[PDB]
């Protein structure tokens, strides 16, 4: 009876799942290679800027030592201290005044926050 | 304009900060979205607000503004045929504005500011007007809506509009002091509107049901309660009262109940016909609907709004009937708020001012002489929903000590599908003796005596039931089996009533007189015949019992001939056998 | 008569037990309001 | 937006709660993610927020958390769910995540799982009659399309079999109302709260037999899943149901498999907060809380879909006055109450008709519908059966020999009623078969005793014998 | 009895391939759009 | 964890006629035997431990008499296992937390017993678990919640007692283990209203 | 404590008779309600079972020793109610019961032991 219909529908659903997963992996790899691009410094500056604009009154900034020099010229303007760290990548994370509040603005973080919101768009634009 | 910011949020409660200068029971606008709330506690620099809408998604730090004025309604032409929520907002407009769901934050007017009414003045310049007097009239659905001076206004008339079409914003009369009297005004819902004198209750409020109109009647200004467990059919009785009562205006307050009932009223009342004026039935009805899944804090708001509108229509010289769909829901709203006010509660968790609130609400009913020297009345019929069917909980008891009549529904009758299912042993009424002159002059000279004889027979049968229970009904003597049988007859041929039948729904009072009269005649003749050796069995086979049991299905115009035939047939049922 | 007396004493036990529980709760909440009004004094 | 903010500074963990300070930037009712020192992420929801701290109810169990390392981050300001038509063959856990191994869905919309109240002006009167194939329901407590009708069960009584039989056999009968001829089947949304493995296997094998899985959504919260998740299961199920019904014009049937477990979770999370209680410790707002679930049913004016609810709940000590059945009866439209005494006699389905009720029954019976004698047959049956039961109570005192003749006729009616009209046992009876049996049973009584039926219906239906319908 | 299962297996595999190819058509634009949007 | 839960199709034979005939319980099922004092609950539990057709019996004495544990320890080395030739004690594991031993350990004993039963099930056997009294576990829960200043449910019990009971009983059932073989666990819990 | 010393240090056979545990339970209730604990079935503390157990379970015989401790608690069932918490909780701990009947007392019998509801 309906068992065959369930079979064909399962096949369709999991095929769409495969292709959407592939697109997501594609953009995950497109992101993870940007610190070699010439737009790297300005995007990192605007990321840190919106992060600081989210914590009124931060006390520090944590980042990656490799892109640390990209980040000195814009924190002195407001007095927020600097600090480097190897684990934080593709972004910057602030620290609040008490030590008990943080804001991270990593790339992959924004990706995982927006992917579910954009899945409908990817579907409607990759099929119809 | 006192304003502050939100400090704490929980449930329907909000604690504001920086509100020094705000007054108790003022209306506030909470959040940037502007939800309506009411201050219920002041504490140093803060205020405690109960919000009349959903609070999910609010954030700490949003503005809170006090308006400085307590909750009030708009009283003017344009309220009949309408449906409102708990704080007097038209639901048709909310529907045509937000779709099929109710979003929060809608701002709409209670009265339509665009429809034009046919003004017709009734005062001349230089005249003295005094709070409560009538300025003019406009037509409304076959009524005559009188325009009244607000109770706190007095002066001399400088200018009065000639005639014609105007909207309710128009200053139809302006006093020599410069105040402009529009077609409507506002009134705080917690202040009883004043009257000149309270009168005595001496006219019955005709509900249409035989048992209530006969055995447990209510006067034109009294109060009544109808408590019952779930499944006993409270909604059916309430809607029947809304359909068939002889009130001029009906105000129906669905506080905290199912929504399908409100929709049933909405869909059915335009197709029924008003018994008095002959117009459609929805043209004399005002709904105030606040269903179960609507905000909790709006239930008492709905109760007060309903009773204030009823008092307004009373002030115009009408007879109003107010139907409160449940006061248990109001009490539960109070308990829910008290849960997070962190008060120390009374029995079963209700706040201690509950009996005071109930008394204050039931005391607004009565028959009065209005400030304009006219006669009007408000008759309240409130429903109670005791938890677990337990008639000893605090709301039911607090209600017993106030109301005038008490109509008790029981489950055993409702299971039997025998309706109205009014428990006879547990109901009472304190209005009978004061209503007897009206009955003697308007029904029949011996109506009180027939009513008393029926009451005595029911009591005697109730007394015999105790023995019937331990020995069985076949062990009695025939003189008592007769009482048992006539009690069964009274029960299933007079008390019972078919709400869905086309002719048994409404029953006049002379019809009830006739039925009582022929039941008593039969019983007297049967007792006489037992005094002459006739067995109780062939008496039960007399086929005039069919006429007696069928009498209640006869139309109100076909009835007198039927009754005159039936009386002599009863007489012949025994005199002819000899 | 014995069966009815049994039912009655059983119901009476249950009612008294519920009353005892809720008075315990009331005492607790009163202690609480006093404590947390004093701590804010 | 897209940047993430983490709150450290947990100050308290006990039972299901968790206090976090300096978190005024959380909205009341938000959804958070609690991550521990292991990297495992579990969920929660803010139920009170102030300038000093916010209170969180954790969904999972709180094993492994500590005050130094765990963090709290926001997910969204309002709890929402991603809905789609493409979830009509799936299974999710109690919080909406797939558990059949397939990838998640692509949401067309994201709707707030709390919903909004239907406008009393926008509603419509439910009128379409549903034929369940069960006589005690069809003839005496008719179910209409768009109704709330719970099942008041007990501990050992078979309420699940009745629910599954209704789902298997329910259909509208358009030829009797003369309107429409599509008879498009029901879509079934099945929300289980605290279910055991035995009953879950039963329901799954049933739907798999019937082939009803290809059009059913399943939200399973088993008895070994966390308790506080049961707060979200019925809201998610009804969000999906209302979406399907009032967007794609489906006719949905919702089955909520135990409201007692829902109330247990409610009482737990309400005692952790010390609410003013109700009758047996159940919080004082349980009425409003249940009303926000039950009242998400009905038919909307100007639309084709519908939503019908069949909650199932077990009265704890077969007690009709317990808070849960009491409130549920005060909300829904009638109930179908099962009987233990009938169950002990081997009768299936053990539905006793006297404490049952259907309030919307009169909207969908009569002429232009099932048949013109439906209502009067129903209440005549009620009267005769009540008489039979009272006569049983009398026999228990004065012995069977002392009875009269009409009393014995009523005794026989009660007995044959119970053994032929109630006891049908898995067969599917159309409404005409049910009315035929009802008249055959009524014909035992003398024609002069059917005082609730008119003369013509008597004249043209009285006098059938039970041996003819079957031997 | 089994011809239905055979027909359905064919239909399933056919539609799977159809979806995969219709996807590989414009995947290159889908990924670029997502990367456009995720970026600040 | 297990690979898959199965449906029970095989009876769990207790040896008593009334239970095996009128009110059977299946291999992976769960039963409850609540009885007032003086109704011989102890003899019935011992008989279930003595004649069942399970491969291994785990007896959890959660807050009960100590003479019962002594009865087991003394008699069981004499009785013969019906299935194999060995003594009866060779197939039995006892967890003994009597009535005058520390109160807060009764719950620990319950959990220890059911974990050992789950282990032996994972090995491919069919285990029977007899929880000698769960009202004592409930009382321990109540005492600890009293020390925490928590608000109680109906009869002083904490409001999460039903959740703990359900999570404990839901560990039973016939399964396909992770190794691929098949085992089961049957729970017979006693109550003392 | 005296009984245990005698029995397991000097090989005595000891018989302990505790004459009215109904008074013991009232003293226990009164002391417990002074520490503001959660009540129980009729006001008796929630831990009466454990407290009675720590007393009754001190009897028995030990392996490798010749002494013994036998206990005979005596208690008055209030209102002759067998379901009262005192006799009920004592029932779950002990190894039987001896019951005194009222009708045998009226008849003039002594000692009015009823052999039908008793057991060891």
């Amino acid at each position: 009876e309906s068992a065959g219909e369930l079979l064909v529908a399962t096949a369709r659903t999991q095929a769409r799942g495969e292709v959407l997963e592939e697109v997501r992996r594609r953009v995950r790899e497109a992101l993870e290679a940007l610190p070699q691009k010439p737009e790297w410094p300005e995007v990192v500056r605007k990321l840190a800027l919106e992060a600081l604009e989210a914590l009124p009154g931060a006390k520090a900034l944590v980042a990656n030592p490799e892109d640390l020099p990209h980040l000195e010229a814009l924190a002195r303007e407001r007095g927020v201290e600097l600090q480097a760290e190897p684990a934080l990548r593709l972004g910057v994370r602030a620290v609040g005044a008490e030590g008990k509040t943080q804001v991270e603005n990593s790339l992959l973080a924004r990706l995982d926050r927006a992917w579910d919101a954009l899945s409908s768009k990817v579907a409607q634009a990759l099929w119809g | 304009m006192i304003q502050g910011v939100i400090q704490k949020i929980a449930g329907p409660a909000v604690i504001a900060k920086g509100m020094l200068g705000a007054r108790m029971y003022d209306i506030c606008k909470v959040g940037e979205e502007g939800l309506v709330g009411e201050i219920i506690r002041l504490d140093g620099d803060t205020a405690f607000v109960q919000v009349y809408e959903d609070t999910s998604g609010l954030k700490v730090g949003e503005p809170v503004v006090s308006t400085g004025l307590p909750l009030a309604v708009e009283l003017g032409p344009g309220m009949l045929n309408g449906i409102y929520d708990g704080i007097q907002r038209p639901l048709e407009r909310i529907r045509e504005k937000t779709g099929i769901y109710i979003t929060r934050g809608v701002v709409v007017h209670a009265l339509d500011r665009e429809k034009k009414w046919a003004w017709t003045p009734m005062v001349k310049p230089g005249d003295e007007v005094r709070g409560g007097m009538v300025l003019g009239t406009v037509p409304e659905f076959g009524f005559t809506h009188k325009i009244l001076v607000p109770p706190d206004v007095r002066g001399r008339v400088k200018e009065v509009k000639p005639a014609g079409e105007y909207t309710v914003e128009e200053p139809v009369v302006v006093l020599e002091d410069g105040t402009e009297l529009k077609m409507y005004h506002t009134w705080p819902v917690r202040r009883a509107r004043p009257v000149q004198r309270k009168l005595d209750p001496n006219t019955p409020f005709l509900t249409g049901m035989r048992i209530l109109d006969v055995l447990f009647p209510v006067a034109m200004g009294g109060t009544a309660a109808i408590p019952g467990p779930f499944g006993a059919g409270k909604s059916v009785t309430q809607q029947s009262l809304a359909k068939w009562s002889n009130a001029d205006v009906v105000v129906y307050v669905g506080c905290g109940e199912r929504g399908n009932e409100m929709t049933d009223v909405l869909v059915e009342f335009p197709e029924l016909t008003d018994p008095k004026t002959g117009g459609p039935l929805m043209h004399r009805t005002v709904l105030i609907a606040n269903t179960s899944n609507m905000p909790v804090a709006a239930r008492e708001a709905s109760i007060y709004v309903g009773v204030t509108i009823a008092e307004y229509f009373r002030d115009q010289g009408f007879s109003v009937a107010l139907m409160a769909d449940s006061t248990s829901r109001w009490a539960e709203a109070l308990r829910e708020i008290s849960s997070r006010l962190e008060e120390m509660p009374a029995e079963e968790g209700y706040p201690p001012y509950l009996a005071a609130r109930l008394a204050a609400f039931y005391e607004r009913a009565g028959k009065v002489i209005t400030l304009g020297g006219e006669e009007g009345a408000v008759t309240i019929v409130g429903a109670v929903s005791p938890p677990g069917g337990d008639m000893s909980e605090p709301v039911t008891q607090s209600t017993l000590r106030i109301v005038g009549a008490f109509w008790r529904l029981d489950a055993s009758l409702a299971f039997r599908r025998h309706f109205p299912a009014i428990n006879w042993n547990g109901s009472y009424s304190l209005f009978t003796s004061a209503l007897d002159p009206w009955y003697r002059e308007n029904v029949a000279e011996d109506y009180p005596e027939l009513r008393d004889a029926i009451s005595e027979l029911l009591q005697r049968e109730a007394g015999l039931q105790e023995i019937v229970q331990l020995v069985g009904p076949d062990a009695l003597q025939d003189a008592e089996r007769l009482v048992i049988e006539v009690g069964r007859i009274i029960r299933e041929d007079f008390l019972q009533q078919n709400a869905y039948h086309e002719v048994d729904a409404y029953c006049s009072m002379k019809k009830a007189y006739g039925i009582m009269k022929m039941i008593l005649a039969f019983y007297k003749e049967a007792e006489a015949a037992i005094k002459r050796g006739v067995s109780i069995d062939e008496i039960l086979q007399l086929p005039v019992l069919e006429r007696i049991g069928r009498a209640r299905y006869v139309s109100e115009e076909e009835f007198p001939a039927y009754f005159e035939e039936a009386m002599k047939e009863i007489q012949g049922a025994f005199k002819a056998l000899a | 008569i014995p069966g009815i007396r049994a039912q009655i004493r059983f119901i009476q036990q249950v009612l008294e037990q519920r009353e005892r529980e809720d008075t315990f709760r009331l005492k607790r909440i009163k202690g609480k309001i006093e404590a947390r009004e004093a701590e804010e004094e | 937006d897209l940047l993430k903010k983490e709150y450290t500074g947990i100050t308290y963990i006990s039972g299901p709660l968790l206090f976090v300070e300096n978190a005024k930037d959380l909205a009341y009712g938000a959804i958070v993610d609690i991550k521990d020192g292991t990297g495992r992420v579990r969920g929660g929801q803010v139920i009170e927020v102030s300038e000093e701290y916010a209170v969180i109810q954790v969904f999972e169990e709180t094993t492994g958390l500590d005050l130094a390392t765990t963090s709290v981050s926001l997910v969204e300001d309002v709890a929402r769910l991603g809905v789609s038509k493409e979830m009509l063959g799936r299974r999710f856990n109690g919080i909406g995540k797939p558990i059949d191994g397939l990838p998640p869905i692509t949401p067309e919309k994201r709707l707030p799982i709390t919903g909004l109240p239907l406008n009393p002006v926008a509603r419509r009167k439910p009128e379409q009659f549903i034929q369940t194939g069960i006589s005690t329901i069809d003839v005496m407590n008719t179910l209409v399309r768009g109704q709330k009708l719970p099942i008041f069960s007990g501990s050992g009584l078979p309420a699940n079999e009745i629910a599954a039989q209704i789902a298997r056999q329910a259909t509208v009968r358009p030829d009797l109302s003369g309107e429409g001829e599509k008879e498009e089947p029901f879509a079934v949304v099945f929300a289980a709260m605290g279910i055991t493995q035995r009953e879950l296997s039963y329901f799954i094998q049933e739907f798999e037999r019937t082939g009803a899985l290809s059009r059913s959504v399943l939200f399973l919260n088993k008895a070994d899943d966390p308790t506080i998740e049961r707060i979200l299961t019925p809201r998610m199920a009804l969000t999906v149901a209302e979406y399907l019904a009032f967007e794609h014009d489906y006719h949905v049937l919702v089955i909520l498999t135990d409201m007692t477990n829902y109330c247990e979770a409610l009482r737990e999370i309400g005692a952790a907060r010390e609410e003013i209680p109700g009758r047996r410790g159940y919080p004082g707002y349980m009425y409003t809380d249940l009303a926000t679930i039950y009242e998400r049913a009905g038919v909307v004016e100007g639309k084709k879909g519908s939503v019908t609810q069949i909650p199932i709940l077990s009265m704890p000590d077969d007690d009709r006055t317990h808070p849960i059945p009491d409130l549920t009866g005060y909300i829904t439209e009638g109930q179908i109450q099962l009987s233990r005494e009938l169950h002990r006699k081997g009768i299936y389905p053990p539905i006793d008709p006297l404490p049952s009720l259907s309030r919307l029954m009169n909207n969908g019976v009569g002429k232009g519908k099932t048949r013109e004698d439906h209502k009067q047959v129903s209440d005549q049956l009620y009267s005769a059966y009540a008489n039979g039961v009272d006569i049983r109570k009398l026999v228990a005192i004065i012995g069977e020999d002392a009875l009269t003749e009409n009393d014995r006729r009523y005794l026989q009616f009660a007995d044959a009623f119970e053994r032929f009209f109630i006891n049908q046992g898995q067969q599917n009876r159309s409404i005409e078969e049910s009315l035929q049996i009802a008249w055959a049973l009524l014909s035992m009584l003398p024609q002069g005793e059917l005082k609730r039926i008119s003369k013509d219906h008597i004249g043209k239906y009285y006098g059938q014998k039970l041996e003819e319908i079957w031997g | 009895t089994e011809a239905l299962l055979a027909r359905y297996r064919e239909r399933a595999e056919a539609e799977a391939k159809a979806v995969r190819e219709k996807a590989m058509a414009r995947l290159d634009e889908a990924v670029a759009l997502v990367l456009k949007e995720v970026l600040p």
